[PDB]
């Protein structure tokens, strides 16, 4: 029973990071800024170390529901760091060759990506002392180096004289996890998923 | 006899490698008799009602001497740390004190949903003082504060805890100006006492950075 | 080409699998892996560690003060100090510890605990305690003469400030809803001598560690933390 | 002939072991407590032993009805011995990630997972001459250690405008199977499935 | 002869070693002479109409002996058994015992949809009685009750029987005072019977915990 | 790739069949296998007692 | 047959990837490789160039 | 106690070992125990 206590196998677990219902007829897609810090529960298992090194393994699964459920065809582009997101569901950053896009349909298997190791430095700082920005104004536990990326999501298909709400769960399962310098569980409730604060 | 550079120390009554790492350089200049010396900071006064100390390395350091310049004219830096924290009591005090290094001490406010300041982190040479010490200022526990590396001043045994920070960073070399690896977190445990008088029992904390390299001089 | 065939369970999105799938961004080179101190590969390492409990588990213990059982002459010859009762799973003293939060996140726990109690009083104090290792099964000692018949140690405090209590083998939920796998209760044995300088309140902490053969298995999620602000940010 | 009267071939048969439908528009899901003690015919081919160790290899077969046939996602979330079941069909135990979820279609191939050996003890006491309770209110025949877990299932689409029953059958095949202290067989009926009272 | 400890039998007229294994120790503390011996329970008044009797294990010995106070006192417990049964008529009685020994008899009421009660099971020193021994209270069958370890005491050629049981369970150790391991079950399927008196032929039954361990002891 | 295609049986669940299919929970070490007695490995053991 | 069943990630279009796929002109020789000077095999030669 | 359950089908004696007594050791002398048989069936 020492092997179930590898950090491998007590992190490397597919739970739901990310959850937004957009309509179509943000406006009419959603991007999700990839962090670990959206949902308490793989928070405080992250939040157990300090320095992590994991490939993010995403799994979209997009649901459907009207309001007979049509076969739409996704895409799922993936915005690093320093790349642009796209504000509109026709923009330009959709048809840009170089970002990490994977299209997919409803009525297929879900789509899934294997996001690498993105961090500038050689662990990702979960919990980071110091600041961003280089005057006073940079915000506090925010390391420039940590960002992952963005997960952009839209309907490939034009408009569709139905209007029907699309559900998109989506699955982060880290991978190859190296963890170093554990810390103590937190046990006072979250405040912001920004920072660090205690009630 | 804790000599570093020309700043000593005649300690006079346990070193603890931090991760079981002892610091070395990186596989930039180096100054080895400059800065690798003693600063000793301000002893703080430890009455009954005190809660803790924390000071964020090497923002402690960036206004004293050789190690204050180095900070303060180069870039980056990539240096461990030696904390020797000394807390001299007689066989009649009574008290633990937590000297615990935490690395990467997000602290996180009370009550609010504001991030903390640059003034409510960055403090220096005066150094902090923990508003909620049981939950270590950042949600989390003191009771698990001991996963870090940590020496206990029983002021029953010991009144000295040697730490021996190696770099602690996922980066070669970081920003000494907005970045603070370590945070020497000195908190009571069991509080001071003695009848006779509400004592003090001034605790000196004494940081030499070891092996200190630097990059970006201007 | 190939014949094959589907099977049942295909094109299902199984959470707990592993299998390697398509890299998002090939021929990328993440940044090569530098030697940061303090690897944890195993959870157990964390666990192994020592870390205070809360043996003051009374009533109005607001912070750090259930970290402490002050002893003083209130306490009499043979009174009472603090019982622990053995449940990881449960509110207890035993609740925010290392041993006791990270095995939340398993279901099944299987191994030697291990106390640590360290008394911070003055140089000059002396006097006695009866650490007693009950087990499961029966009822918990009231009297320091009840305390007398099981497991434990008489410990006076002059050179030896700490103890190691191994608490032996458990197997924890093993034997139902995790009720009671015993105590480790401390009475006074003598009294608390300290002179006429030295504080009449004294003070115990007390650690836990989990031994070496210490198992865990069958994860689950921790009731611990349940329910933000700036949440929708990340979609902005 | 000797080989097909192994204790393998004799119970290794994927019976089906439970079959509910619930209505869309437990409220709208099904938990289904996993035991042994569901139907007659499985169960008096495992009433003829004491103590069993299989892994159970569970196949959930949904079909669907309306009142165009929609398709739907499900989950057939498998919680084990001491985490907790959803009471809702948006309760968030379905998002718990620790939890062994398994997302498939109806218009797929049926979900199948291979449930392990999820015993405390090194068998499952078919017969637990016992009580769990350490009072005497304690049921009799119930080892705390005999619970396999709970397989919820539920549909991960929103509500749609349609209203549809859902008929989900579960199979179970038993597998690698020793059977320890062979019983007589069961002459008399069942009574109920908590334990063994006769007529 | 049977001694093992201080109580000993001196039997006057062939093991069955339960499911062929020998009870061995766990691969804990051992009572090897307090309370490896046989405690001998009372002797059943057997006449015609006697449907049968069941004694669990270790429920029959629970409140006798050392190796009562041992169960009352300790937490868990592995202990292999040896009944030695023995059913002393004259070569005027007929009959026949199946002596047998049930692992894990979940027994179940009749007629109703209640679990039999913590009184219907937990009987202790003074046993059972099968209220429908054809059934073995049970539901399953008295005639594929000898896929069980048993023996026959058949009064034409045998009065004695002697089953050795083994280490029956999942568990490594398991609770005396909720679980019950085995159960003897004597059922006498030809019953008792001599024309010129309703005769008792009374089946003393003499259980020897072998290889006693245990742990847990408050 | 590798060129396929599909058989007739594909995506049927045979109730059967002895294929290895996905656990639910991997790298989940069981309870080890102790020597419990009286092991039947085989039904015609069950059957030959009298 | 070979008993196959679909991951996640199946009729994806993933296009970063690197797949060999079915040629539409098979059994067709292109125009060989000769020599043109000044062949970049690395954007860093481009770079290095003052 | 020391005890032994005696049937009577073939052996119709039992040899009963009494252990040391070292007899007046311990007082006029008293009661230096007893053996007792009761019925069993």
């Amino acid at each position: 029973g020492v092997s179930e206590t590898l950090v491998e196998n007590f992190l490397s677990r597919a739970a739901l990071v990310s959850k937004r219902s957009f309509e179509y007829k943000d406006k009419n897609f959603f991007k999700w800024t990839i962090n670990t810090r959206s949902f308490v529960q793989l928070r405080r298992k992250l939040e157990l170390f300090t320095y992590l090194r994991f490939d993010a393994e995403i799994t979209i699964l997009t649901t459907v529901a009207v309001n007979g459920l049509p076969d739409l065809t996704l895409q799922a582009m993936f915005v690093p760091t320093g790349a642009l997101t796209p504000e509109k569901q026709d923009s330009f950053h959709w048809q840009s060759g170089s970002n990490a896009s994977v299209f997919f349909k409803i009525s297929d298997p879900p789509a899934r990506i294997t996001i690498p190791f993105m961090c500038i430095n050689s662990a990702y700082s979960v919990f980071y002392d110091g600041f961003a920005g280089f005057e006073k104004n940079g915000l506090y536990g925010i390391n420039p180096a940590d960002t992952i990326g963005n997960l952009c999501v839209r309907i490939v298909n034009e408009h569709q004289p139905v209007g029907f709400t699309v559900t998109v769960r989506v699955y982060m399962k880290p991978k190859h996890i190296k963890a170093w310098a554990p810390r103590p569980p937190r046990t006072l409730p979250y405040m912001s998923i920004a920072n660090a604060n205690y009630k | 006899q804790l000599k570093l550079g020309n700043s000593a120390i005649v300690t006079q009554e346990n070193y603890c490698c931090a991760y079981g790492e002892w610091p070395n350089y990186l596989p930039p200049t180096q100054p080895e008799t400059a800065t690798d010396r003693f600063y000793t900071l301000k002893s703080v006064k430890w009455e009954t009602g005190s809660t803790g100390w924390w000071w964020k390395l090497p923002d402690a350091l960036n206004n004293i001497g050789m190690f204050g310049q180095n900070v303060q004219h180069h870039y980056l830096y990539r240096s461990g740390f030696l904390i020797h924290v000394q807390c001299n009591a007689t066989k009649f005090h009574q008290g633990a004190l937590l000297v615990v290094a935490i690395p990467e001490h997000q602290r996180g406010a009370h009550n609010t949903n504001t991030s903390p300041g640059f003034d409510d982190i960055m403090k220096g040479e005066e150094g902090g003082t923990f508003n909620h010490p049981y939950v270590l200022d950042d949600g989390t526990s003191l009771a698990c504060a001991t996963i870090f590396p940590h020496q206990w001043i029983n002021l029953r045994t010991n009144n000295s805890a040697t730490i021996v920070l190696p770099w602690m960073n996922a980066a070669p070399m970081d920003f000494p100006l907005r970045h603070n690896q370590w945070t020497l977190a000195i908190i009571p445990v069991v509080p001071l006492g003695t009848r006779t008088t509400s004592s003090m029992v001034p605790i000196t904390v004494s940081i030499a950075p070891m092996c200190c390299e630097f990059n970006g001089l201007r | 080409g190939v014949p094959t065939y589907l099977l049942p369970g295909s094109g299902q999105f199984l959470t707990t699998d592993d299998h390697s799938s398509a890299p998002a961004l090939p021929c990328f080179n993440p940044t090569p892996e530098m030697h940061i101190p303090g690897q944890v590969r195993n959870m157990l390492e964390v666990v192994q560690v020592e870390s205070m409990m809360e043996i003051n588990n009374t009533e109005s213990a607001v912070g750090m003060e259930r970290l402490k059982v002050d002893i003083s002459a209130l306490t009499d010859v043979d009174q009472l100090l603090f019982n622990i009762p053995l449940d990881i799973q449960l509110d207890g003293p035993l609740r925010n510890t290392l041993v006791g939060n990270i095995s939340r996140y398993y279901t099944h726990w299987s191994g030697s605990l291990e106390m640590t109690f360290m008394f911070c009083g003055s140089f000059m104090a002396a006097g006695k305690l009866i650490l007693c290792y009950t087990p499961p099964g029966g009822s918990c000692p009231t009297t320091r003469e009840t305390a007398m018949l099981g497991t434990h140690i008489v410990w006076d405090f002059g050179l030896q400030s700490s103890v190691t209590l191994i608490i032996p083998w458990i197997s924890g939920s093993h034997y139902r809803t995790n009720a009671n796998v015993g105590y480790v209760t401390c009475f006074m044995q003598t009294n608390l001598i300290v002179p006429s300088e030295s504080s009449d309140t004294c003070s115990l902490i007390g650690f836990i560690a989990a031994k070496d053969d210490f198992s865990l298995r069958l994860m689950r999620d921790s009731p611990d933390i349940g329910q933000l602000h700036a949440a929708e940010a990340a979609y902005q």
